[PDB]
């Protein structure tokens, strides 16, 4: 659990700090990846390794990782940066913890499309597929980043470059099966007994780096987002 | 020269003399130089000439 | 510089009887004789290897012998259908492979696959570029090894291409020296072969065969005694194209 | 056996430079050691040093 405030402020000309911190077991030993996700859109990567930033994002954003704590400083903040920050962090029992999301209010080509969706029946059985073409899909690894209308991220699975080793959530243990296609370049997902609680969008994340993040855990990041598809998951 | 347990503790002080036939008499202190900090059991030496 | 000569030379016996082939050399060799089987038109098939253990694929009735300076082969069984020529190989001198002049025997009087491409006229433009495409075993921990077969002379060393592993490096033979450029293309699974400076003499039917397992970790708890290693770490013969010259 | 490591490989096939810090704990002094921190000396008053 990173612990992190619900909603900050802010006006348009200063500089606010976002404040995300954590156990020793995450933060201390990993790196912290920051995200900006406006309402109606995918999320991005902002800071990476707590000291690099990408082309995508200026710099004017900055961030830092003190002991077992991060921040997220934004210098001038804009009308335009109205959104919810989340901060992300490998543990090294083998999940992908998220924070709980910073509500800035102002006082003021790689594309990874999936499909799969219409009737979930909680209780049978039910296929999801990503797409995946144009960024050299052999040597980048893929995500799973989950997120409930209303709620934060959440993390489902995670599969290595080579399709080797892969690691699954305390909560989806035992009843996923994650498996991608070199040959034909596409992701799947392979989900079983969903429960009622699992009402989300389920992302495809794309990853910047080619292991798991066990193992390099200072270039693991979700670069590239997707459009996922609202699942209708009922009675 | 002394074999302490870490350190070596070299001793030096540099004195005038005129007798030229011993050791001189008069009291004179060896001010510390030099303490390696070097574990090791030396239970030997030996001059070096030119 | 090892020369391997066969004391038959045209062996009409009847099927139902015994067979023998002869092979000396030189020079002192250890069991390294690699006896061949190739039917006309079709490419040459190993039948024993070190002179010690025999293929798998071939009937039982090739249980051959002799070590040193003399070789031979005891056939004690009918020939049903063994009308080839049967030819010999050192595999002591690992650049230097070289063949002799085979037996013509009558009888009175697997998904390792590889292709290869190009041929026809070679006075018009003296500059071919063959192909060696495999499908079969996973192409890039083996050597690229080719020999070319003249018209009514056997087999000939041309040259090899060592993996990727144990160096980039290269051999020719001495008659191709400076004229044959043979470079891989391991990312797409095809052996190429130049074939600049082109002559009269020099109208063989070339083959691209493997070479040794670069990866040396199974052939430690597996004997070189069973199918196994034949399967594995082996030379695998193809097709073979023809080339046409004149003046 | 080489490598043969080429531009042209994808990632996975790259030369990855490692570098493995080990430390021990002998019967020696320590001679290495971390960068201790200084202070601002104060004038006369009591606390502590």
């Amino acid at each position: 659990v990173l612990t992190q405030p619900p909603s900050a402020s802010g006006t348009p000309g200063q500089r606010v700090t976002i404040s995300c911190s954590g156990s020793s077991s995450n933060i201390g030993s990993n790196t912290v990846n920051w995200y900006q996700q406006l309402p109606g859109t995918a999320p991005k990567l902002l800071i990476y390794s707590n000291n690099q930033r990408p082309s995508g994002v200026p710099d004017r954003f900055s961030g830092s990782k003190s002991g077992t704590s991060a921040s997220l400083a934004i210098s001038g903040l804009q009308s335009e940066d109205e959104a919810d920050y989340y901060c992300a962090a490998w543990d090294d029992s083998l999940n992908w913890v998220f924070g709980g999301g910073t509500k800035l209010t102002v006082l003021g080509e790689v594309q990874l499309v999936e499909s799969g969706g219409g009737v979930v029946q909680p209780g049978g059985s039910l296929r999801l597929s990503c797409a995946a073409s144009g960024f050299r899909f052999d040597d980048h690894a893929m995500h799973w980043v989950r997120q409930a209308p209303g709620k934060g991220l959440e993390w489902v699975s995670v599969i290595s470059g080579d399709g080797g080793s892969t690691y699954y959530a305390d909560s989806v243990k035992g009843r996923f099966s994650i498996s991608r296609d070199d040959s034909k370049n596409s992701l799947y997902l392979q989900m079983n007994s969903l429960r009622t609680e699992d009402t989300a969008l389920y992302y495809c994340a794309k990853d910047r780096s080619y292991g798991p993040p066990d193992v390099f855990n200072y270039e693991y990041g979700m670069d590239v987002w997707g459009q996922g598809t609202t699942v209708t998951v009922s009675s | 020269f002394k074999n302490i347990d870490g350190y070596f503790k070299i001793y030096s002080k540099h004195t005038p003399i005129n007798l030229e036939r011993d050791l001189p008499q008069g009291f004179s202190a060896l001010e510390p130089l030099v303490d390696l900090p070097i574990g090791i059991n030396i239970t030997r030496f030996q001059t070096l000439l030119a | 510089e090892i020369v391997l000569t066969q004391s038959p030379a045209t062996l009409s016996l009847s099927p139902g009887e015994r067979a023998t082939l002869s092979c000396r050399a030189s020079q002192s060799v250890s069991s390294y004789l690699a006896w061949y089987q190739q039917k006309p038109g079709q490419a040459p098939r190993l039948l024993i290897y070190d002179a010690s253990n025999r293929a798998t694929g071939i009937p039982a009735r090739f249980s051959g012998s002799g070590s040193g300076t003399d070789f031979t082969l005891t056939i004690s069984s009918l020939e049903p259908e063994d009308f080839a020529v049967y030819y010999c190989q050192q595999r002591s001198n690992w650049p230097q492979y070289t063949f002799g002049q085979g037996t013509k025997l009558e009888i009175k009087g697997s998904e390792v696959q590889l292709v290869e491409s190009g041929g026809g006229l070679v006075k018009p433009g003296r500059s071919l570029r063959l192909s060696c495409t495999a499908s079969g075993f996973t192409f890039g921990d083996y050597a690229m090894s080719w020999f070319r077969q003249a018209p009514g002379k056997g087999l000939e060393w041309v040259g090899f291409i060592r993996s990727k592993a144990y160096g980039g490096t290269t051999e020719y033979a001495a008659s191709v020296k400076g004229r044959f450029t043979i470079s891989r293309d391991d990312s797409k699974s095809i052996a190429y072969l130049q074939m600049n400076s082109l002559k009269t003499e020099d109208t063989a039917v070339y083959y691209c065969t493997r070479d040794r397992y670069a990866r040396y970790d199974i052939l430690t708890g597996l004997s070189p005694a069973g199918a196994d290693y034949f399967y594995y770490a082996m030379d695998v013969w193809g097709q073979g194209t023809t080339v046409t010259v004149s003046s | 056996q080489s490598y043969g490591f080429r531009p042209t490989y994808g990632v996975g096939h790259q030369p990855y430079r490692v570098v493995v810090l080990s430390f021990e704990l002998l019967h020696a002094p320590a001679t290495v050691c971390g960068p201790k921190k200084s202070t601002n000396l104060v004038k006369n008053k009591c606390v502590n040093f």
